[PDB]
């Protein structure tokens, strides 16, 4: 109940996205009158955040994850808040002749260059060489400062930061920000990277698909755990924004063959809502 | 034959530039000592002689291999060519001799791949 979908066209392909009453948009992208089984894509929905900005790398802490293969996806249970650290990557093969910045200093976002290539996002330049051949080119978009031999305890690269922290006199620090060193050439900077903070909910917010049906010996309900293929190990190395998780729709039902439709069937108004149909048809002879 | 990467086509390619500043510095030894050159080298100025000899063997591999490599793009661009008057397997064997001289031709310090390249001269050399 509570579903309005119809044809809306406004800026790419054939979209055909639902109404519910709890203010979310739901939307599988493939055609209309698929073949499925368990463990499929059925739907998706839009997100209002989790637009990054580039890649990085994620360590999460104190929560609990289900999967053997990678490309499966991780069933979620708990919440709980997660690291973003920002770090951009650029993974070309170039050579070290076309190198064009010098490594270890501040560059501006877009009107750069990093070998016949234009920048994204400022930040501090980090480079790999390896057989005189530029494998990548790293940039962490990280505001830079330019103090070092502290003499203090500014090292404190494992743990998170405060704002009420003190790790030097006359250091502003209000967003949580990672800390490391940076070994320039012939420079004393040290630069502080912005951490974002993210958190999921517990379960997501989905009416229960009700059944005004027989149900003799079986039925059908379908729950919605949004799916993880990402890990500690893994850093991601997105050139653009890539999200971490989809709120998105599969189904199960208890070797087994099913193979399900989709259309739209309404006899209350004129609209379509959603309806995901089987039935087992045998072929009784007319003859 | 399996497909080559992108560090291959540089190393390749640096290979391929020594070995054609070797045959410069050769030919203009033949075009001076009356092509008798086939025991002096100026890569030297007994063990020195073996090392030129594997540096040669080395930079010809690497030729021959950067050709070798990239035969699956000439079927791919000679399957256009198919009806305007030669079989298939001429348009082949020309479009490897154009491979052959984009190879011989490549420049790494541009940044761009060898397929732009390669393709440029393959249909130079099929028309």
């Amino acid at each position: 109940d509570q579903a309005q979908v119809k044809l809306e066209s406004s800026g790419g392909r054939e979209q055909y996205v639902i109404y519910t009453a709890d203010k979310q948009r739901f939307l599988l992208k493939a055609a209309p009158g698929t073949k499925v089984q368990n463990h499929s894509i059925v739907a998706e929905l839009i997100d209002d955040r989790y637009r990054t900005t580039t890649g990085g790398m994620i360590r999460y802490a104190g929560v609990e994850v289900a999967k053997g293969g990678r490309k499966q996806g991780y069933e979620v249970t708990k919440g709980g808040t997660l690291l973003w650290i920002p770090e951009e990557t650029h993974e070309i093969n170039k050579d070290i002749s076309l190198l064009i910045v010098e490594d270890g200093q501040y560059v501006e976002a877009g009107t750069e260059v990093v070998k016949d290539i234009f920048c994204q996002s400022s930040g501090i330049v980090e480079v790999v060489q390896k057989n005189d051949i530029l494998r990548e080119i790293i940039i962490k978009p990280g505001d830079f400062y330019q103090d070092v031999d502290p003499g203090s305890v500014k090292i404190e690269s494992g743990q998170l930061l405060q704002p009420g922290q003190d790790v030097f006199p006359g250091v502003t620090v209000s967003t949580l920000s990672q800390a490391e060193w940076i070994e320039s050439p012939e420079g004393n900077g040290l630069l502080l990277r912005p951490v974002e903070e993210y958190k999921v909910f517990d379960e997501p917010a989905a009416p229960s698909q009700g059944s005004q049906n027989e149900e003799g010996g079986r039925q059908i309900e379908l729950r919605s755990v949004q799916r993880l293929f990402y890990k500690d190990g893994d850093r991601v190395k997105s050139v653009e924004g890539a999200p971490l998780l989809s709120t998105q729709l599969v189904l199960e039902i208890y070797s087994h063959l099913s193979a399900d439709i989709e259309l739209q069937d309404d006899e209350e108004e004129d609209c379509q809502r959603l309806q995901l149909v089987i039935l087992e048809s045998l072929v009784l002879r007319r003859d | 034959i399996r497909l080559l990467r992108a560090e291959e086509e540089i190393e390749l390619a640096r290979q391929i530039a020594d070995l054609l500043e070797l045959e410069l510095i050769r030919d203009n030894l033949t075009l001076q000592l009356e092509r008798q050159p086939s025991e002096l080298e100026w890569g030297k100025q007994n063990k020195n002689f073996a090392a030129f000899r594997r540096r040669l063997f080395l930079d010809r591999r690497a030729k021959d291999k950067m050709v070798q490599s990239n035969l699956r793009l000439v079927v791919s661009i000679a399957k256009k060519y198919m009806n305007r008057g030669l079989s298939f397997q001429d348009l082949i064997q020309e479009g490897s001799l154009g491979l052959i001289r984009a190879a011989e031709k490549f420049d790494h310090e541009k940044g761009y791949k060898f397929s732009t390249y390669a393709t440029w001269w393959i249909r130079q050399a099929i028309t």
